[PDB]
């Protein structure tokens, strides 16, 4: 009769920087082929050096987050200090996980910076699985972001065993740059992504936060 | 005097005495003072540690953002006591997303050490907390003795040699009322001296925590309490 | 249920149950165990011989596991239950892990069970001191074992337990050597001897080979009583 | 609620004193006797009031269980109430299972059973109550006896509560086998004249008699005084 | 998908089955041994999903062998068909297992014995038993050389002819068997038969 | 509520319970029972303790119940939680006849009722069943079986042993004159010149005894029965005639 | 996906490509399906991804509590057993799971396959996953018993590439490793892209 | 008298809590040294009788790669505490991947001392009667803890508990240096706890154990070499 | 169905104060006919049987309660239990799995009281059928009701009782493909019991 999901679009961008991470997703929403708001932010930062990103259901994302937000809480008052970026994105599989046979709906990507100050970006399925890989997409015009984003930002695998050396890393005024771009060619192509897109860029300075027009319609 | 065993066994003077045995547990505890003014709670605490070589126990915590607390008494209470108001505000935001009012979890705390003062197999808690917030009203201070009471105050102190302190307070708590930060930490300081039997005052003895309506909750760091003493 | 603090402190730190506990397993059988470099032998006290009883349907030294035996000194009442969740255990471990129970493994299982109910509220502790033999498996080295009613255990070269363990644990200290073969079985047959001077008719003693557990015959222990009793005397006339 | 702690332990003696607390107050309750004739059975009881304001028709203390069996109890009156309610409870079990009334036996030893549930289970104390259980069934006349202790017997005659001693030698030199159930009742009747100060009415005793095969009733006043007539 | 067969000749009990443990199309193993051995004197086939299969016979072991040591004396045969019956047939209404067993053994004071034991737990003593498709052949095949008093080389060629039939007229016709023999020395293993 | 509680299940600085100790004392009041493990049988004889003549003794036993086909008991000590353990222990032989399909052998069952004893003796607060076992049956494991169990639930096989009151005279007794190769017959005398002897009361009296009998008919099936009055009789008559007829010399 | 595994003269090598797809989309090409249990053991991902992962965990911390109380790492027949009764306790409810469990004990080296299912054999050759019947075609058909380690990882590298070309849902980077009489090692890894003109040459 | 598990003392301690913290003046004297390179531990054996297994007495148990346990008291009650606090850090590892601070860890063992009570609110009905230290590495560096049955804790730079307390702390006092290379820290452990012992030091009437990065457990060959420097 | 998944033929008949109980004699999983020695008569004492037709293994657990129960009650009371009131037992037994119910479809037959006979089947959930002619249950219902209806008579020494019991029972299974393999009938009087095989078709 009735059903527990909805699915509201919007997409989610995560890039990771040799010394930054920039994660950027729209401000829109929606559910079938109608906009209930054009100012629904789809990132929360959950710590001081964690930030996730997530597309899905809005009801689950919303839960998913402040879940995550108290155990993180939980987990300052316990151990005295601030949960570390892979300690977050292990957590966060657990808790995906544990939802085995009734999932959230959402599709994560955590980015942040690392103990070490590297950035790092994890990107998760609806289930838990999840990698630590340079950049990730998730959500409508993830598909639509993809192939521009590898074609830009390719570095032999982390697995070859004569490692093969690195790509240059890209600074950070390329790695927003690349990202107005995915979300541009994004919502020229899917009725999902636009209105405007929020990029949190973590650094060692803090996180800042810049908005972007995209199209309307 | 056998109306002393058990809990739920009222004396015919009309005094339960295995509570008054908890609220006697917090006089052994160190000096725990805590003094109000409209926007700023401030709680201070003396270190005792038990020998040259070994370090002290940590008496000042913190519940969320807004609200701290001082114990006095056994530590394996307090944890329990504080890991439970923690909970509480961090459900509290969850449900509403806005920060727990000062009082609500205060008498909440008060019930739930109420309910251990009245039942045959329970204990009373033998921890007295001095919870210092902040509310839509400003700041507030509260004290929850193990009987399930709790009180409100503009200064206070407990735990042992915690008369003097009180004493001195009782002289000056008519200023905190319009008290600046800074002032409220210099009483803080010379509230605690009055208890040193004698030493000089100094960082090392004492921790000093302070909660503002502009500020979250915040332990002063040892040097900057130093700097302050040097005064 | 019933929780009842039975087991407290006394005000000067001792935990009374468990001491009379302990003295409940003074009033049991006398054992002893006695590790050889290729057999452990196990011996008790009774082997419920008063000329009536019918024994014919139980024996002391006890089969947890074809791998394992146990010698139990104090209630024999207690003694099954313990038995039989050790039995239990040491099937549920071949379940859960292909691999049969190492002695060690069994004893601490036996250990922290008694430990939880000397703590455990509403229960009595278990009045028992049981000791614990077997080849640990893929490594064909014996190994001796005893827990205590206070839920502490440990390895032994040889042990006692039951009335008299003193007085066999210094005949152990002083006679103990590293025996093989029929040798552990005689310094396992002298050590009872110490106490049960009624020899034969009383003692029930088995040996663990790597390949399992087997109790002596009645002809066997004879033997071997008549054996000690005849170079005892020789060697006593001599230094004498 | 823990409540887990037997208050009927064993004295140093190996007796069980709560229980023998609990013999002593059927001890004093008033008496009750029964017979069984070659041909059916008896149980009596006197049922003497405090008062005549009291409505002695309101309560009757010889109850009937099933058809076949009544019961007479000796000692305080509330707890032969639970055990009555109980018993009916276990009859009707056994109807409702197979549909054929409970024999006699199995009646008791399921009434004994609940008696000594008390004597061992923690937070309460046994039944102040014994009771004498009448019968006639497919094998013959019985009649039970039921202690707080809660072992039963099989007696040809017995009685208990107030002047046990006196009834009960009453009946074995006046007792004889291939007795007929008249005799028997006027036997009891006697037995009750023995001790019962005051003078017998049909509104002071309590009479219930088991025919042959027939059903237990209780007689009424109006022909129990035509019996003691 | 598993096949397995009885035979009780004069003084042994004959058990039989295919060692092919697959997935959907692949024998990731052609070893596969099933033929367990609960006592020095039993058999125990099983036939059914092969996790259920595992854990039942398993199970059933622990308790098998929890009997023998509390007691002293084992399970005559009779009584370890039944517990088994019994622990199947109540799991069969709250947690099905779905294996088919075939229980043999040889108890002194009796002589051997094979039982017939369903995944529904009806239990049987059947002089000779089949579970699986290559029932139909193996079942058609004793029936027609059968006797009561086979001497193990007749068992064993018999044995051998049904494995032939059921590789040739089977289309899952499994390529390995193995057979098992209780007698009086005991719960053993006869020989294996490869073919490729 | 705590001073209200005994503590039953604790143990005293002797190391040993006391409430078990006083359950033995109230089987050592109780009524008399012994058992002799023949070779072509078992036989157990009870004193009825309660001997009113007034009883009816027309129902056929009081102290000795039937467990199942091929075991019974014979009870001393309290009789109502006898009554319980009984029916426990009939309700555990056919727990094992329903699993395994035969019958229960008679060692396990004294140990499954045991182990239920022990349990009120270790944890709960209840107070122990104050009763002593004695089992007789037949198995195909070790035939003809005798067992005791002390109310402690601990249990031990006995060639012949005596239960409740004057226990020990009867134990002496038995020590002195049973012997192996016992038959039916010769078991049925020596356990009624042995009850007799321990009895304050010579010649006795059919009503205040019990007499049952555990043997194995000519066709493998043992076949349990308890004698009638005239049977024990008859049997009373050829003891008090055949104890003269040893003891003219 | 396709993962093998065989025990040889040497030890067991495990091989595995390292592509992830949903439907039928590449989610990615660099998944880690060989997971780290202990310095001496080695599972294998297949099916679900998620489960796999997650169970892998679970069995890890159990190995590592094995190995507190009984300070002895856990032989390979336990760990096995340990995960095909845990996956068995979950039997109904839909998991996915099959992982090779190869490793070394004090008694030899072990391998076993277990399954969601609760299933659990012991081989000496296995693989699991979309391309399994190829890896086996390439397995059986190079593999023996006496070969050395430099050409059993060159088998096992081999095998794997030639599920990857022929199954859509096999691909990526080829991760061979090596689990010794002492401990494991990644021997190689290679980008099936390059391995396929290594193997044909353009010319 | 029938005092309750939980009764407060009119001076305000519990009663039980004083009675457990009797229990440990019992038990054998285990002391621990902080230093820059990590920290030691070492605690009497106690071998009763030369039939006894040396090694099969342990009393300093691994609870985690970089968390030791000195034990003390009764040795019963403080394997629970252990296998608590190894399944405590292990599910931290489960839960985040990375090891559980040590201050967390004995703050885990000492949340399980006062659970102790009756009414079925906790199956434990007595404090446990062992006080351990815990002494391990990480982030914030060489860290020693140690606890006692009031379910309380503290961090210290050096500690003695047992039988030897009052002397063992007196003497680590007056010459815990602060400067003490790893080398110097064992040895005066070594020497405190030669006096104290009755029976004379050997490689098996003691148990050393070095935090340093990783446990290790002193095998008796190692154990002779200090023996011989002290 | 389920009721025909092993397929049974079991009748009962009432002669002069003779009482006959007759069935079929095979197992079968659907129709593989595992074993032609069968038994769904189970004899619970003198002049008391119980035919329980339907699924096997249903049977046989009912077998096994029933007699749990009935030994109980034999040392609880000392009387074998009488006919009606065993049937009233099973009734109840049955019906407790009134939404779990057992497959079977039991015929009651047996001798009592003053040698009085009683027979009754019942639903699988204890409705029972006390009939005094004849009762048939099992897989060949319908045939045997024919058979008995036309073969039956009121009352019937023990020899003309064997006699049609037998021709009935043996002319309805015939024409039943899921029943046959022999014959197994009781005779029971109150002086003696009967038990016979039959020679059947064994197709």
């Amino acid at each position: 009769n009735w059903s527990p999901y909805d699915f509201n679009g919007g997409t989610c961008v995560a890039v990771a920087g040799a010394d930054y991470c920039v994660i950027a997703a729209d401000t829109r929403m929606s559910t079938g082929y109608n906009i209930l708001t054009r100012d629904y932010s789809k990132i929360c930062k959950l710590a001081e050096k964690s930030v996730l990103a997530s597309s899905g259901f809005q009801a689950d994302v919303r839960a998913l987050q402040k879940h995550l937000d108290a155990r993180h809480l939980i987990y300052q008052h316990q151990h005295n200090k601030q949960m570390s970026c892979p300690a977050m994105a292990q957590l966060l599989s657990n808790t995906l996980y544990y939802k085995r046979f009734f999932p959230y709906y959402a599709f994560n990507v955590l980015g942040g910076l690392d103990n070490e100050g590297k950035g790092c970006v994890f990107t998760y399925d609806a289930v838990g699985s999840y990698e630590k890989v340079g950049y990730s997409s998730q959500g409508s015009g993830a598909k639509l972001i993809m192939p521009f984003l590898d074609n830009q930002l390719k570095s032999p695998s982390p697995l070859l065993i004569p490692a093969q050396d690195a790509v240059t890393p890209l600074s950070e005024s390329e790695a927003i740059d690349l990202v107005r771009t995915a979300f541009a060619s994004a919502t020229e192509r899917d009725i999902y992504t636009g209105d405007k897109l929020e990029i949190l860029v973590l650094n060692k300075e803090g996180l800042r936060r810049e908005y972007m027009e995209l199209r309307l319609d | 005097n056998q109306y002393d065993t058990d809990v739920t066994t009222w004396s015919p003077a009309g005094r339960l005495f295995q509570v008054e045995y908890a609220m006697e547990a917090v006089k052994q505890g160190s000096a725990a003072i805590g003094l109000r003014s409209k926007t700023h709670v401030v709680l201070a605490c003396v270190n005792k540690a038990q020998s040259e070589l070994s370090s002290h126990q940590r008496k000042i915590f913190k519940v969320d953002d807004h609200i701290g607390v001082a114990i006095a008494g056994l530590t394996a209470d307090g944890r329990v006591l504080s890991r439970y108001m923690r909970s509480e505000c961090i459900n509290y935001g969850f449900t509403y997303e806005s920060s727990l009012p000062v009082g609500r979890l205060v008498v909440q705390l008060a019930d739930k050490a109420q309910v251990c003062t009245q039942r045959s197999w329970k204990r009373p808690y033998g921890v007295g907390l001095l919870v210092g917030g902040l509310d839509e009203s400003g700041a507030h201070l509260y004290y929850n003795c193990p009987s399930g009471n709790y009180f409100e105050y503009q200064a206070f102190a407990i735990g042992s040699r915690s008369q003097a302190a009180k004493t001195y307070l009782e002289r000056k708590f008519d200023t905190f009322d319009g008290a600046t930060r800074d002032e409220l930490i210099k009483h803080a300081l010379f509230s605690i001296k009055e208890t040193l039997q004698g030493e000089k005052l100094t960082s090392s003895v004492c921790t000093i925590s302070v909660v503002g309506v502009g500020e979250p909750f915040q332990t002063l760091d040892q040097q900057m309490v130093q700097d302050l003493i040097n005064s | 249920r019933y929780d009842r603090a039975i087991t407290v402190f006394s005000p000067d730190g001792h935990l009374f149950q468990v001491e009379y506990a302990l003295e409940a397993v003074r009033k049991g059988n006398a054992a002893v165990g006695v590790r050889g470099t290729d057999t452990v032998v196990l011996g008790v006290e009774k082997k419920s011989a008063a000329k009536l009883q019918d024994s014919r349907s139980v024996r002391k030294i006890v089969n947890l596991d074809n791998h394992i035996a146990l010698a139990c000194a104090g209630l024999k009442a207690d003694a099954r239950v313990l038995i039989n969740k050790a039995r239990i255990e040491c099937q549920s471990h071949k379940l859960t892990l292909e691999d049969p129970v190492t002695v060690e493994y069994i004893t601490r299982y036996i250990a922290g069970l008694q430990q939880k109910y000397t703590q455990s509220g509403g229960v009595r502790p278990f009045g028992l001191s049981t000791l614990i033999v077997g080849f640990d498996p893929y490594t064909d080295v014996p190994a001796l074992y005893q827990t205590d009613p206070s839920g502490t255990f440990s390895a032994w070269k040889a042990n006692a337990t039951g009335r008299n363990s003193n007085s066999i644990r210094e005949f152990l200290e002083k006679n103990y050597k590293e025996t093989s073969g029929q040798e552990t079985v005689k310094l396992a047959i002298r050590a009872l001897l110490e106490v049960v001077e009624s020899g034969g008719k009383n003692l029930e003693v088995a040996v663990m080979r790597k390949e399992g557990l087997h109790q002596l015959e009645e002809s066997e222990i004879d033997a071997i009583v008549a054996e000690i009793e005849a170079e005892k005397a020789a060697a006593e006339a001599a230094k004498k | 609620s823990q409540y887990s702690f037997s208050l009927t332990t064993f004295s140093p003696s190996g007796k069980l004193v709560q229980i023998e607390h609990a013999l002593t107050a059927v001890g004093s309750g008033q008496t009750s006797l029964g017979i069984k004739a070659a041909n059916g059975v008896v149980i009596a009881t006197e049922k003497k009031l405090p008062s005549i304001l009291v409505d002695e028709a309101s309560v009757q203390k010889i109850q009937l269980l099933t058809p076949n069996i009544g019961v007479v109890y000796s000692g305080m009156g509330p707890d032969s109430r639970v055990l009555v309610r109980k018993s009916r409870k276990q009859a009707e079990q056994y109807y409702k299972l197979y549909k054929e009334p409970i024999p006699v036996t199995q009646l008791v030893r399921e009434t004994a059973a609940v008696m000594q549930e008390f004597t061992q289970s923690g937070g309460v104390r046994p039944f102040g109550v014994s009771l004498l259980i009448a019968g006639f069934d497919e094998n013959g006349p019985q009649l039970y006896q039921v202690d707080p202790s809660g072992s039963y017997f099989s007696w040809k005659a017995s009685a208990m509560g107030k002047n046990v001693s006196n009834a009960k030698t009453f009946l074995e030199k006046r007792y004889t086998d291939d007795m007929e159930l008249d005799d028997a009742v006027h036997t009891a009747i006697l037995t009750l004249k023995e001790g019962f100060e005051g003078q017998i009415s049909g509104k002071n005793i309590e009479i219930g008699i088991i025919g042959t095969d027939k059903k237990f009733r209780v007689l009424t006043p109006a022909e129990i005084d035509d019996y003691l007539g | 998908m598993e096949c397995v067969f009885g035979l009780v000749g004069n003084g042994f009990a004959i058990i039989a089955a295919d060692t092919s443990a697959v997935n959907s199309i692949l024998v990731h193993k052609t070893n596969e041994d099933k033929i367990m051995k609960l006592d020095s004197h039993k058999l125990m086939g099983a036939s059914g999903e092969a996790g259920d299969r595992v854990q039942f016979t398993e199970f059933v072991q622990k308790n098998v062998s929890l009997y023998q040591f509390r007691n002293g004396i084992p399970l005559t045969t009779a009584a370890a068909a039944n517990f088994t019956r019994g622990e199947l047939a109540t799991a069969l209404r709250k947690n099905p297992y779905s294996v088919n067993i075939i229980l043999a053994g040889f108890d002194q004071d009796t002589g051997p014995s094979l039982y017939f034991i369903d995944y529904i737990a009806t239990l049987h003593k059947v002089d000779k038993a089949a579970f699986g498709y290559g029932s139909y052949f193996a079942l058609a095949m004793m029936d027609r050389h059968y006797r009561s008093d086979m001497s193990v080389d007749e068992a064993i060629k018999l044995v051998d002819e049904c494995i032939a039939e059921i590789r040739t007229r089977l289309v899952v016709a499994p390529p390995n068997f193995v057979i098992k023999i209780v007698d009086k020395d005991g719960a053993r293993e006869f020989a294996w038969r490869q073919s490729i | 509520s705590r001073r209200y509680d005994s503590r039953t299940t604790i143990f005293s600085p002797e190391g040993r319970l006391y409430q078990v100790e006083y359950a033995m004392e109230a089987i050592g009041n109780a009524g008399s029972a012994i058992g002799i493990l023949a070779k072509d049988g078992v036989v157990l004889i009870g004193e009825k303790k309660v001997t009113s003549k007034l009883l009816q003794t027309s129902t056929s036993t009081e102290k000795m119940y039937k467990i199942d086909d091929h075991v019974a008991c014979a009870v001393a000590g309290i009789m109502s939680d006898a009554n319980i353990l009984i029916n426990t222990a009939r309700v555990q032989a056919q727990r094992y006849t329903f699993s395994y399909q035969e019958p229960m052998p008679v060692e396990q069952l004294v140990q499954s009722l045991c182990d239920t004893k022990q349990g009120y003796t270790q944890f709960g607060g209840l107070r122990p069943f104050g009763v002593s076992f004695l089992f007789a049956g037949w198995d195909k494991n070790y035939g003809f079986q005798l067992y005791m169990s002390d109310p402690s639930g601990n249990y031990g096989g006995w060639k012949a042993t005596a239960i409740g009151a004057n226990n020990q005279a009867a134990q002496s007794m038995l020590k002195q004159d049973y012997k192996d190769d016992v038959t039916r017959e010769d078991a049925v005398k020596l356990a009624l010149k042995v009850l007799s002897k321990t009895m304050d009361s010579t010649s006795l009296t059919s009503e205040k005894l019990e007499l049952a009998e555990v043997y194995l008919l000519p066709s493998g099936k043992v076949k349990y029965q308890v004698h009638s009055p005239e049977s024990l009789n008859r049997l009373l008559t050829e003891s008090g005639l055949t104890q003269p007829a040893a003891e003219t010399s | 996906t396709t993962t093998l595994a065989f025990i040889f003269k040497h030890g067991v090598m495990v091989a595995a490509d390292s592509r992830a797809s949903m439907g039928g989309y590449i989610s990615s090409q660099s998944v880690k399906k060989i997971i780290e249990i202990n310095p001496y053991m080695l599972g294998t991902m297949a099916g679900g991804a998620a489960d796999c992962q997650f169970w892998h965990r679970n069995l890890g911390i159990k190995c590592r509590l094995h190995e507190l109380a009984n300070k002895r790492r856990i032989s390979v027949t336990g760990a096995s057993k340990l995960l095909a009764n845990i996956l068995y306790n979950y039997r109904g409810m839909g998991l996915s799971v099959g992982t090779m469990i190869a490793g070394w004990d004090e008694t030899g080296p072990g391998l076993y396959y277990v399954d969601s299912e609760g299933g659990r054999l012991k081989g000496m050759r296995f693989s699991v996953g979309s391309g399994s019947p190829y890896a086996y075609g390439v397995l059986d058909n190079g593999y023996k018993y006496d070969m050395t380690v430099e050409e059993a990882s060159e088998l096992a590298r081999r095998a794997i590439y030639h599920a990857t070309y022929r199954d859509g849902a096999s691909g990526g980077v080829v991760s061979v490793y090596h689990v010794g009489p002492d401990g494991w090692k990644k021997v190689t890894g290679d980008d099936v892209g390059d391995l396929h003109f290594q193997y044909y040459p353009v010319v | 008298y029938d005092r309750g598990v939980n009764t407060f003392s009119p001076e305000g301690r519990l009663f039980q809590v004083e009675y457990a913290i009797e229990a440990i003046k019992l038990g054998s004297t285990a002391i621990g040294i902080k230093t820059k390179e990590g920290v030691v531990l070492a605690v009497e054996k106690r071998i009763t009788s030369p039939l006894l297994e040396p090694s099969s007495v342990e009393k300093i148990m691994e609870i985690d790669d970089h968390i030791g346990c000195a034990m003390s008291g009764l040795i019963a009650d403080a394997r629970t505490l252990v296998e608590h606090a190894r399944v405590e850090t292990q599910n931290h590892r489960f839960s985040y991947g990375e090891p559980m601070t040590v201050e967390s860890t004995t703050q885990a063992l000492c949340d399980l001392a006062l659970r102790f009570g009756e009414g079925d609110e906790e199956s434990m009905s007595r404090p446990f009667g062992v006080s351990l230290l815990i002494a391990g590495h990480d982030e914030n560096g060489p860290s020693l803890y140690y606890t006692d049955p009031s379910g309380t804790f503290w961090q210290c730079s050096a500690k003695a508990i047992g039988s030897g307390s009052e002397g063992a702390d007196s003497s680590l006092q007056e010459q815990f240096r602060k400067d003490l290379s790893f080398q110097e820290a064992e040895t005066i452990a070594l020497s405190i706890l030669k006096q104290v012992m009755e029976e004379k030091l050997t490689p098996n009437n003691v148990d050393i154990a070095k935090v340093s990065p990783t446990y290790h457990l002193y095998s008796p060959s190692e154990v002779e070499a200090v023996i011989g420097r002290l | 169905s389920i009721f025909e998944y092993n397929g049974s033929a079991t009748v009962a008949m009432v002669g002069k104060n003779c009482i006959a109980i007759g069935s079929d004699r095979r197992l079968g999983v659907q129709l593989q006919t595992i074993a032609t020695d069968f038994q769904r008569i189970f004899q619970i004492h003198d002049r008391l049987f119980i035919g329980l037709s339907g699924l096997g293994s249903d049977a046989q657990t009912l077998y096994q309660r029933l007699v749990f129960r009935h030994k109980l009650y034999q040392l609880r009371e000392e009387r074998d239990m009488k006919p009606e009131t065993f049937a009233n037992l099973v009734s109840a037994i049955l019906y407790e799995k009134r939404f779990g119910p057992y497959f079977c479809q039991p015929v009651i037959a047996g001798l009592g009281d003053d040698n009085k006979p009683f027979i009754c089947t019942m639903d699988s959930i204890g409705a029972k059928e006390l009939a005094k002619d004849f009762v048939v249950a099992g897989t060949a219902s319908e045939s045997l009701y024919g058979a008995c209806e036309s073969m039956y008579k009121p009352d019937m020494e023990p020899e003309e009782l064997f006699e049609t019991v037998s021709q009935a029972l043996q002319a309805s299974v015939d024409r039943d493909c899921l029943s046959g393999w022999g014959g197994h009938v009781y005779i029971v009087t109150p002086t003696e019991i009967k038990e016979h095989i039959l020679k059947g078709r064994m197709d």
